RNA sequence: UUAUUAUAUUUAUUCAUUUAAGUCAACAAUAUCUAUUUACUGUUUUUGACAACAUGAUAAGGAUUAUAAAUGGUAUUGCAAAUUUUAUAAUCAAAACUAAUUUAUUAUAUUAAAUUAGCAUGUUUAGAUAAAACAAUAAAUUUAGAAGGUAUUGUUGCCCACCAUUCUUUGUAAUAAAGACAACGUGCAGUAAUUAAUGUAUUUAUAAAAAUAUAUUUUUUUUUUUU
């Protein structure tokens, strides 16, 4: 045996470094809530990059074309509306049921991350540099 | 528990000999034994002995070969006293 | 290709030691057997390299020829030229397969994955969707979406 | 399939398994087809048995823990 | 391992992406294997159970007693509850009760009593004449 | 070999010496105690 | 108590082994851990 | 232990880097309990269901002379932010209070209202060894 | 002494063994009259047919205990036993989408902007107000509740 | 840990020491020595 | 002393001598110097005596072997007839061989009795009986084109014979052995080989697995396996040589006492046979009972003579003869020199085995705190384990004589083994229909909505269904026309009511047990207690006059009127401005209450288009000149769909009760719950949210745990088929609004049976609907009802230990 | 390197968890001949198993005894049977890391019910380093059999000089000699001992000592009877 050997006392007046911390530290705990709530909420409203991979097909076709028809078509206000994040789409795009099973099995989807990518978002070093305050387990933008 | 305690011995018979145990059982068939036999028959000397085997042979249903036909048959001419 | 994520490159050699692991995997000499038998090209060094790995299968039990002493050594020289044949011989095959398929992705239009070099379609190493801000070794910063190098129509 | 059953049997070791099974059969059916069988091994059974679990070995098989030295 | 074109996909439900600190970040259920495999039990058997069901060409309809096919006129056992049986061993017809299915023209009488113009529901079964000569028959 | 004493139903080293059976053994009745039939007693209880 | 004889007795308390033997293969292997360990024979 | 921190160290031994089986760790150390995922804000660390019952230590079961500090596992109500009266959690060194009353605590039971492993460290509890740990770590360098 | 340990036990000792011990009077298992379908199973509550096993059970016994908690419990004590939406409904952001399916439907009209503040050139929460002392509302305790 | 060097090859058992003796190697083909007997003895 | 037997009680053996020839002279001891320094070569590689296995048992605590014969050894010999080929009991096949064999040859014998009342033994083989089951391959492809000719050619043209390999002389000496006997089988598709349907042989293999229990051995016939009760009896001790050794000992113990009991009966059956030995002699009881049945075998009414009756005994006996003398046969066959326990055709009773059981307790050897790994690769596994033997008795007849006997098996088992008795005994049960009425639907359906949680305990009296057997003749009732109301037959009435000589208006009825128009005992439509004069002019003003009034508790009173419970005696505070009704119009308690023929039994039954008035009346049970008067007669039935049921006639009805009388009444839920129900009408309760408002915006975390995933989205207005669909959005001027369903139910949720309804989803048929919808993947702990008590995988908590495959009788 | 038999051999690596005390004795209620026993009361002198010292005792760990059924050890690892003489420390719900002795899930699909883990994206990339020969598949760059110890359970063995107090003692030579003795510092001189040692001679010097010259073995051995 390593015979057990005593931790010292607290130490002195500690406890009054304890209870001040604890709280003020709840109170930044509104702040950092408060940012975050505010940037998945505003995330949600955004619109996103686009899920889907246009490497793989059905979605290397030409805009002209493919499932883009049906896109640009019978669904363009609501594919707006549902805000292009990757789960609603994935999930419209398999109601209208006009392309088939091929959602999941042929059209291959963009990464998870990078699917939170918003619109407009050109340069890739983007994807890895969202905010650091926000805690928000990457659905923030 | 004394009958079944008796060891009947191995030997009850000639060259062949008798199994007794399940690993004996593997290196042992009537087939073989025809083996056993052209070998010992081709070992007599003279055609009187070479009964002793084929007599025993046929008493335990040891099948007999092409080759036991020729050790037979074949000492069965050069045996001087032999009637046709 | 389905598989697209980062990848990890190892050795000739420490690919064709694992034989029939998956080397010589039975079914993925199948898979390229077919995929040269279709492309009218010949498949002379997979079945080159079939009976190279069904004779070590085949005999990967057995013990090494007695060692006997012999001062010439010719017996252990011929024991290593033609052994190094035969991993030159898998070695131009192990080549070869990489060779027409990153070509053939040329021809089907899959992107292959990350570091990786077709012919003529992709000169350089190709990177999309990856890990990292940059080209993992030309360090030229990504650009999003994953850059295509094909024609889009079918 | 006596043993342990699984969905597919795309395995050698569960081939020669067969292949031992059809093997002794062809005997039990023809008696002298024992002998250019039993010359080829066809008959002959492995004795050998993939590692029982354990929990010593981290992967359970062959592959021991870790310890550094001080 | 994890890798995404593994399970359908479906392994993307487990996955803790990039250098995670294995102390902080990382779910925990992750990381246990039962849970884990327990979850591959689930999506594994919806691809029977998808499978099974897409295979689906019959619809189940009841039927009083009397007006059934002269197949299930019998006492017919529940599924799991018997030995299978064989419908018919007298007629030569063995073939699972379960497996047999009737088909929607042929019960247009009872079913759809209510067709009106009887065709109306389905236009009647073109049997094929398996006798006269054709190109089977070298003619 | 303590303070916590061995229980002598349930210990084989006990149980399993020469001191009692061994598993081996024929292991038949040892004998037969005819305790309540040869010497009963009659029923005084405690609770009324 | 019954009996059938002795083989070898091997009295192995904490201290030592002390192993004779009048050999012959076996039977029964009694054991006894009262206060030293003998293995019977 | 090696260090006894309390009076289950001299008992139980740390039995090397264990690995106990999933939710059977032995001490229920919720070092987790305030980890702010923001979306599942009311779902991590709370009832899996939004219609549950409070649980018990919200409640006063019979006449209590009163507790010297209601548990971790109680519920911050309005009721709570707005009475404003000294509400105590147990924790070490001695005990935290919400002197600070919001409505941001409302709903949330007092596990993921305190921090538990408190950042700021205490170079009078752990002798020059454990310290000097630290010193190494980063987490109190020199 | 001689080893002649019995094979069997001896039939002596069968008689003398199974002597000693008394016929369990149930086992006997004689029924002419046969079941009491009302009355049997609802004996008096000292050697009742007393359920066991699951909840599924306890079939006569449940109906006391609403029986019993129906007499002991006045609805005024049990009235401020509070639901979690119902104390989440005095919460700043009581009610917004999680991600898994309704996270497009959550909107700007769910913040509670008021409450905090925000500052241009962050784009951020700076801090907060206190909402203790301005937060009026017509139900601390909900409608319904009237102790 | 070994913390020791690996050993050497043949200190380490027999790698196969459990198949049987008949199978390293397998001589297969035992159906064609009738035909190639033969087709010997023709030519002889 | 408790000590003095631990002493020794022999002179143990001295220490005289040296260390034995090069023992100790690193070196274990353990290996024996010389002895293994043996060449193998001439020794073998044996370490045991090589005797069949079953002798040794593996020894505990001294690693090596010992044998349950005390030192003894039997050769193989033993183990076998005389002169066995490789020690078999039968020369002819294998273990496997013996395994298969049976199979196929108990196939041949298949037929559909063989497999009712016997469990898994009762299925025939797994693969001759599925591929049977596959037809579809069946089809017995004719030998091709190329083997008739490959042959044609042969045995015609090259003057060859062809031959089959069994058939060819693979010999090269014994060219004279013959083909096997059978070298002329006919091959066919359906029986060989055994290539069969894949979803049938999951039904076969699962229907097996769940069936094992479904064996009813308490048969009539004269079979090894006939008998009226099994007692199995399981041993149970801690080595397998034990619970054999003593299997054998009950084998020889109730062979003796099952020889002599069983032949007291058979000394007993064939007196009660003979010329002049009568006992049967029937018994004017049992000759009634036989004739105790209103409609018998040929013609009318029935009576048997005395003599059919003394012979159909006789017709019975015979068989309990047959079984009993058959048993004392299989009873005298086991002899010390040829005893086989373990067959029931040759001994009696017949010991059946049980695999042992077996529970690996595995953990660390050390213990110690720093290191971990020192701990895992510390494992060592030590098993418990306990051999059972099942003791299969049939007795044809149940002696309890006998079963005591048994019971005190008990006391002299064998050291350390203890024993369960599986007793299973016909007993006969009577199904009385005057308890348990096979009577019409209710009128009112029940639905789910009755079947909830806790409807056990709130929604069904405990069955049987109660029914008044007490009827007052009303004022100036008749015997028919009592009779009449209870739907039972006048002379039945007489019979059923012995001391009712005349009628006097008042007095109880016992109702017959026939009857089929008895009512439930309680009354369904609320009554209320008006202060309307009662007793005197004087209304109800406490809880005492409250009682006296209805002349039932005030305890019942207060359950019911829970308001005028919780406010003062009677409710003291009256009705002012509008008549306070529960304090004025106390709700008299539903057991206060008596059931009314009105009430009870639906007046109002229904009609159908295969009905004709006749039919009708065939189904309700009463006459048409009843039916057709009593309905006003039609013309035809066509215009009325609910014909008024016929006010009871003198004799039977079958009609509809108004409401399932299993069920239990609101009434009575209502003075269950008396406070609760008061705590309404006290304090005002409106309503009571279950979720908040805006729930519906908020479709997922408001997941009650009665709520449950995947969730059913609203449906489509009417899009069940395309055609629903396209003549909905696509075409609207289709005719074809559907395409003619089944007019019958179609569930197309098969085998589920969904409540009715309610919208409902069908499984999703393609992968990508799959797997977006929003489905829980199990983050946390797994629970289960059943082995949460068997807290892990790993931890199997065992209250009892039992071989794995002990099946309850 | 002496005349039935193989190491060269991949597959891996960031891992942590413990709480807020309470032992000084036993008592049938139904159906066997009746006990209120119903509610069987008698007032108080010790200190081991502990928060502490307190003998025994079973493990982890591979290195040279299978060809016709076996790859995990004793020297010892927390709670154990004779050493007591400060002291309650034991799991209970809701609970806070500093810890050598640990598979964590790496991009088609991802939180359903006792409460369970949000920052570490950066070329499956430092140095260190981990574990197989067993129902699988790698059978050779190669092996008994000669050898030493200042230690004396033995290389993590001892020893050795210079470098301080001392003390003692003188025949007083930088900076007296000798002997004693245990510090610190510097190596690592010696035990065939990291270029074998010893000796003698010359020279060299932090210090054991080193270089050159000769003998030498208290060093270990390598061996043509005229080609």
């Amino acid at each position: 045996w390593a015979k057990p050997k005593k931790r010292p006392k607290v130490g002195p007046g500690f406890h009054e470094k304890a209870q001040k911390w604890r709280d003020e530290y709840l109170l930044d705990r509104h702040r950092v809530l408060a940012d975050s709530l505010r940037a998945y909420v505003d995330f949600s409203s955004t619109k996103r990059v686009e899920p889907w991979d246009t490497r793989f097909a059905p979605f290397d076709r030409v805009e002209k074309d493919g499932v883009y028809i049906l896109t640009r078509y019978l669904m363009d206000d609501k594919l707006q509306l549902c805000n292009y994040h990757h789960r609603p789409v994935k999930r419209m795009l398999c109601n209208v049921g006009l392309m088939g099973p091929q959602v999941t099995t042929t059209a291959r989807w963009k990464p998870y991350r990078f699917a939170t990518n918003p619109a407009n978002t050109t340069r890739a070093e983007r994807t890895f540099t969202k905010d650091k305050t926000v805690f928000t387990g990457y659905h923030h933008d | 528990s004394i009958a079944d305690r008796r060891h009947w011995p191995a030997k009850k018979w000639s060259i062949g000999l008798e199994p007794r145990t399940p690993r004996d059982w593997l290196r042992f068939s009537y087939r073989n034994l025809a083996y056993a036999y052209n070998g010992a028959l081709r070992a007599c000397a003279t055609f009187p002995e070479m009964l002793v085997y084929y007599k025993e042979m046929k008493q335990r249903g040891v099948k007999v070969d092409v080759d036991t036909l020729n050790a037979l048959l074949s000492r069965a001419a050069r045996y001087e006293h032999i009637q046709v | 290709n389905t598989y697209l994520t980062r990848s990890v490159a190892t050795p000739p050699i420490s690919v064709i030691r694992t034989g029939p692991k998956w080397w010589a995997e039975p079914e993925r000499m199948v898979k390229h057997k077919v995929m040269y038998f279709t492309m009218g090209i010949d498949q002379l060094p997979l079945r080159r390299t079939a009976v190279i790995q069904k004779d070590l299968k085949r005999f990967h039990m057995c013990k090494p020829p007695p060692r006997v002493g012999d001062a010439t050594g010719y017996k252990r020289s011929r024991g290593a030229q033609l052994t190094t044949w035969y991993r030159r011989i898998q070695y131009q095959e192990y080549h070869l397969q990489h060779l027409f398929v990153r070509h053939m992705w040329g021809l089907l239009r899959m992107y292959p994955g990350n570091t990786t070099k077709i012919q003529g379609k992709a000169d350089d190493g190709y990177v999309g969707y990856d890990s990292v801000h940059f080209h993992r070794y030309n360090r030229s910063p990504l650009p999003f979406p994953a850059r295509e190098i094909y024609e889009r129509r079918k | 399939s006596e043993g342990k059953a699984m969905p597919s049997f795309a395995n050698e070791i569960a081939a020669f398994a067969c292949r031992m099974a059809v093997a002794n059969a062809i005997t039990k059916l023809l008696p002298l087809a024992r002998i250019p069988l039993k010359k080829a091994g066809l008959l002959s059974v492995d004795r050998r048995r993939e590692p029982g679990q354990f929990p010593g070995f981290v992967d359970g098989k062959k592959n021991k823990r870790k310890f550094a030295k001080r | 391992m994890h890798d995404a074109n593994r399970f359908g996909g479906r392994t993307a439900y487990l996955r803790e992406i990039g250098p995670i600190d294995h102390k902080k970040k990382g779910r925990l259920f992750k990381r246990d294997l039962p849970t884990l495999q327990f979850n591959v039990d689930v999506w594994c058997a919806q691809q029977t159970l998808r499978k099974q069901w897409k295979g689906r060409d019959w619809d189940v309809v009841e039927m009083p007693f009397e007006m059934a096919p002269k197949e299930l006129q019998r006492v017919v056992p529940e599924k799991y509850t018997d030995v299978p049986i064989m419908t018919d061993p007298a007629r030569h017809d063995y073939m699972n009760i379960r497996r047999k299915v009737f088909d929607r023209e042929d019960m247009q009488d009872a079913l759809f009593a209510s067709g009106g113009a009887g065709q109306s529901p389905y236009p009647a079964i073109q049997r094929v004449d398996k006798a006269a000569m054709t190109l089977d028959k070298y003619l | 070999l303590g303070y916590t004493p061995i229980n002598p139903d349930t210990s084989p080293m006990l149980m399993y010496s020469q001191c009692h059976w061994h598993y081996n053994l024929p292991q038949g009745m040892e004998r037969p105690s005819s305790v309540n039939r040869s010497l009963p007693a009659p029923y005084q209880p405690h609770h009324s | 108590s019954i009996y059938f004889n002795l083989n070898g007795i091997l009295i192995w308390l904490n201290v030592l082994h002390i192993n004779i033997i009048l050999i012959k293969y076996a039977f029964l292997i009694l054991l006894n851990n009262l206060e030293y360990l003998i293995i019977f024979k | 232990l090696k260090i006894a921190k309390s009076t289950f160290g001299f008992y139980l031994a740390r039995r090397g880097q264990r690995k106990f089986p999933f939710h059977r760790r032995p001490h229920i150390k919720n070092t987790q309990a305030m980890n702010l995922n923001a979306p599942y804000f009311w779902s991590y660390m709370t009832a899996k269901s939004q219609s549950f019952f409070l649980p018990e230590e919200n409640y006063i079961t019979g006449d209590w002379t009163g507790k010297f500090f209601v548990s971790k596992r109680q519920v911050y109500t309005l009721q709570h932010a707005t009475s404003g009266g000294k509400v105590r959690v147990k924790s070490f060194p001695s005990v935290f209070e919400l002197n600070s009353p919001s409505r941001w605590n409302v709903g949330k039971e007092m596990n993921t209202l305190t921090k538990p492993r408190m950042d700021l460290i205490d170079d009078q509890m752990l002798t020059k060894k454990q310290r000097l740990d630290y010193v190494k770590a980063g987490l109190l360098p020199k | 002494r001689q080893g002649y340990l019995p094979r069997y036990t001896p039939w002596e000792w069968i008689a003398i063994q199974e002597a000693d011990q008394p016929i369990i009077h149930e086992t006997m298992r004689t029924d002419n009259i046969g079941a009491s379908y009302f009355f049997s199973l609802n004996r008096s509550w000292r050697y009742k047919a007393r359920p066991h096993g699951y909840l599924r059970n306890y079939e006569n016994e449940v109906r006391d205990m609403l029986q019993f908690v129906d007499g002991v419990t006045p609805w005024k004590q049990a009235q401020k036993i509070r639901t979690y939406w119902e104390v989440r409904q005095h919460h700043p952001m009581p009610q917004f989408n999680r991600p898994e399916v309704a996270m497009h439907r959550n909107s700007a009209g769910l913040l509670p902007s008021h409450m905090w503040e925000m500052d241009k050139k962050t784009g951020k929460v700076r801090a907060v107000k206190d909402s203790v002392r301005d937060y009026q509302t017509k139900i601390p305790v909900p409608k319904w509740v009237q102790l | 840990r070994r913390g020791k060097p690996r050993p050497r090859a043949g200190m380490f058992p027999e790698k196969y020491r459990r198949v049987p003796t008949l199978l390293k190697p397998q001589q297969g083909g035992q159906q064609y020595f009738n035909e190639f007997l033969i087709r010997s003895a023709n030519d002889a | 002393y408790y000590w003095s037997r631990y002493r020794i009680p022999s002179q143990m053996p001295k220490f005289d001598g040296p260390a034995p020839v090069a023992a100790p002279q690193k070196t274990n001891e353990f290996i024996d110097p010389i002895d293994d320094k043996f060449p193998v070569t001439i020794r073998g590689n044996l370490v045991r005596p090589d005797v069949p296995e079953d002798q040794y048992v593996d020894s505990w605590y001294v690693c090596t072997s010992m044998t349950h014969h005390l030192g003894d050894f039997r050769p193989w010999s033993a183990s076998a007839p005389a002169n066995a080929y490789r020690f078999r009991p039968y020369n002819e096949f294998d273990s496997k061989g013996r395994e298969y064999v049976e199979h196929l040859r108990k196939y041949s014998r298949y037929t559909p009795q063989a497999s009712r009342g016997k469990g898994a033994n009762g299925f025939p083989f797994r693969e001759a009986f599925l591929t049977k089951m596959n037809t579809a391959e069946t089809a017995a492809v004719n030998p091709t084109r190329e083997t008739v000719m490959t042959r044609a050619v042969a045995e015609r043209l090259h003057h060859a014979r062809v031959l089959s390999p069994l058939e060819v002389q693979r010999d090269v000496g014994r060219l004279e052995e013959p083909l096997p006997c059978a070298g002329k089988i006919p091959a066919e598709r359906s029986t060989f080989p055994f290539r069969w349907n894949t979803e049938d042989w999951y039904e076969y293999e699962v229907a097996k697995a769940r069936n094992k229990r479904f064996v009813f051995e308490n048969t009539n016939d004269n079979g090894v396996c006939a008998s009226e009760v099994t007692y199995r009896i399981v041993l149970e001790g801690f080595w397998d040589h034990h619970v054999m050794k003593l299997a054998d000992d009950v084998v020889m113990f109730l062979k003796d006492v099952g020889r002599q009991v069983v032949d007291e009966k058979l000394k007993s059956v064939r007196a009660s046979l003979e010329s002049l030995s009568s006992g049967g002699a029937v018994d004017p009881e049992l000759v009634a009972a036989f004739n105790a049945s209103l409609k018998g075998p040929f013609g009318g009414a029935d009576r048997y003579d005395a003599d059919e009756v003394a012979h159909f005994l006789r017709s019975e006996l015979e068989r309990l003869e047959e079984q009993c003398v058959g048993l004392i046969n299989r009873a005298n066959v086991p002899i010390p020199g040829t005893s086989n326990i373990y067959d029931a055709n040759v001994s009696w009773p017949h010991v059946e085995k049980m695999e042992p059981w077996t529970r690996m307790a595995e953990f660390w050897t050390s213990s110690s705190d720093t290191s971990f790994t020192e701990l895992e690769m510390s494992t060592a596994h030590y098993e418990f384990r306990k051999y059972f033997r099942v003791v299969v008795v049939k007795m044809p007849f149940q002696s309890t004589e006998f079963e005591q006997r048994m019971y005190g098996i008990r006391h002299w088992l064998h050291r350390q083994t203890s024993c369960e008795f599986h007793t299973t005994y016909r007993r006969n049960v009577v199904h009385d229909s005057a308890v348990f009425p096979t009577e019409h639907d209710p009128e009112t359906k029940p639905s789910h909505e009755h079947h909830r949680l806790f409807s056990f305990a709130l929604d069904w009296q405990s069955a049987p269904v109660d029914y008044l057997s007490v009827e007052l003749a009303r004022e100036g009732d008749s015997w028919s026309s009592l009779a009449k109301r209870l739907g039972c037959s006048e002379s039945e009435l007489k019979a059923a009511n012995g001391a009712m000589e005349e009628v006097v208006a008042g007095v109880a009825v016992s109702v017959p047990g026939s009857a089929t128009r008895r009512l439930t005992s309680f009354s369904t439509t609320p009554s209320v207690l008006p202060l309307q004069q009662g007793d005197g002019k004087p209304a109800i003003t406490s809880w005492r006059r409250a009682a006296e009034v209805l002349g039932c508790s005030v305890e019942e009173l207060q359950q019911a009127n829970g308001a005028a419970a919780l406010t003062y005696m009677a409710a003291a505070e009256s009705g002012d401005g509008a008549f306070d009704p529960a304090i004025k119009e106390l709700v008299v308690p539903h057991t206060a209450t008596a059931a009314s023929p009105e009430s009870s039994f639906a007046a109002f039954e229904p009609v159908f288009e295969g009905d004709t008035w006749t039919s009708i009346a065939a189904r309700l049970g009463c006459s048409e000149a009843d039916l057709r008067a009593c309905n006003d007669v039609d013309g035809s039935v066509a215009d009325v769909s609910s014909c008024a049921s016929v006010s009871v006639p003198a004799s039977a009805t079958r009609p509809r009760r108004i409401i399932h009388p299993q069920l239990r009444p609101q009434a009575a839920t209502d003075a269950l719950l008396a406070r609760t129900l008061g705590e309404q009408a006290v304090s005002a309760m409106g309503d009571i949210p279950s979720l908040p408002a805006n729930a519906h915006k908020f479709p997922h975390e408001y997941h009650t745990p009665t709520s449950r995933f995947p969730t059913t989205p609203q449906q489509s207005p009417a899009s069940d088929n395309w055609i629903a669909y396209t003549a909905k959005y696509l075409d609207k001027q289709l005719a074809l609004q559907d395409e003619p369903a089944t007019v019958y139910n179609v569930n197309k949720l098969w085998p589920m049976q969904q409540v009715p309804g309610k919208v409902d989803q069908t499984p999703f048929e393609e992968d990508q609907t799959w797997l977006m919808h929003p489905i829980p993947v199990h983050q946390m702990q797994q629970h289960h009802p059943e082995k949460d008590l068997q807290d892990l995988p790993f931890v199997n908590h065992e209250q009892f230990p039992r071989s794995l495959e002990w099946t309850a009788p």
